[PDB]
């Protein structure tokens, strides 16, 4: 679990 | 004609696209994709130090306001894609559609419609396909968009600046007041290659009071984990960044975004560790980097994995 993609999209928009 | 699906990591020169898949084990599977059809102008470039007889070419005209249309729709979208070629050597060639399935917005056609990408001159008669990238192209001609606006678009030419004649003296002229930034590469975990607006400085960020396991010629512990986690939260996202101090041509600094302060983030996954070196130039609080890093320590997090409490 140690490459942790965000849950949340951290978007430009 | 396969639908696959995947995330957009990165938008690259000519408006190229690097595809991901979401971390099943180790590093997610990377894919360079090629838009076909259409030809979107080239990037600046600095000369590798490989080949040293050759040297740093500039922007082609609307190449970079290119690639910042994508980087504004595509950036941690969310895309399905279907390859059409794939060149003997490796490279691959397809179609790029925002959302789920294949009738969503067209990528290639969005480019073409705004005059940011023409049409590839085909000797044989067009496709179905390559039939609305010309009617997005008329449409483009006519409105006069892009690089079908009256003059050079030599405006939309970087004067890009790979160096800062003084460093100390670009830091502190800004008192320490958020300046609006691109992250365009992730060294690793706390230090990235930033583009600085509104004058186009490219320059090397370091997080202040922070410090990610990094490679040396070869990764450290968590290396790579590290880099993901900061790669894939601010790779090409806009940002704002303090800057806080510098050591020569590298800027010390912190980096700001709505959805969180990367560097109390990799303190409290455990991805990076307090430096007394630096935390001195860290304007938002040190005291909250000690309680983030405490925070991790306490569950033997990442690179606190085989920390012994003191008994
Ligand atoms: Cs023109």
């Amino acid at each position: 679990s140690d490459w942790n993609a965000p849950a949340e999209e951290w978007g430009n928009w | 004609p396969t639908v696959q699906r995947g995330i957009i990591k990165m938008v690259l020169s000519g408006c190229a696209i690097i595809v991901r898949g979401q971390p099943r084990g180790g590093p997610p599977p990377e894919r360079q994709i090629n838009l076909s059809n259409i030809r979107a102008g080239n990037l600046a470039r600095r000369a590798a130090a490989t080949q040293p007889d050759a040297k740093d070419t500039p922007d082609e005209p609307w190449a970079f306001p290119a690639r910042e249309f994508l980087r504004k729709k595509l950036i941690g979208k969310e895309v399905c894609f279907t390859i059409e070629n794939k060149t003997p050597q490796g490279r691959e060639y397809g179609m790029i559609y925002l959302g789920k399935d294949t009738n969503g917005e067209n990528i290639a056609e969005s480019l073409v419609a705004e005059g940011l990408a023409t049409r590839r001159e085909g000797m044989r008669a067009n496709n179905p396909e390559q039939n609305r990238l010309s009617e997005c192209e008329e449409q483009a001609k006519a409105a006069k968009k892009g690089m079908w606006s009256e003059g050079n678009g030599s405006h939309t030419i970087r004067d890009l600046k790979y160096t800062i004649e003084n460093p100390r003296h670009f830091v502190d002229s800004h008192h320490q007041k958020p300046v609006n930034a691109i992250i365009e590469h992730v060294r690793d975990g706390s230090v990235v290659r930033a583009l600085l607006l509104p004058d186009y400085y490219l320059v090397t960020v370091m997080l202040s009071g922070i410090k990610c396991p990094t490679f040396r010629r070869t990764p450290e512990p968590f290396a790579a984990e590290a880099k993901f986690f900061t790669e894939s939260r601010l790779l090409q996202r806009d940002v704002q960044i303090i800057l806080e101090s510098c050591h020569n041509q590298n800027i010390l600094g912190t980096i700001l975004h709505p959805n969180g302060n990367i560097t109390e983030l990799l303190l409290k996954e455990g991805f990076a560790r307090c430096v007394d070196w630096s935390i001195a130039v860290y304007t938002r609080g040190a005291e909250k980097l000690r309680a983030a890093e405490r925070f991790a320590k306490e569950r033997r997090l990442r690179i606190w994995r085989d920390y012994v409490a003191p008994t």
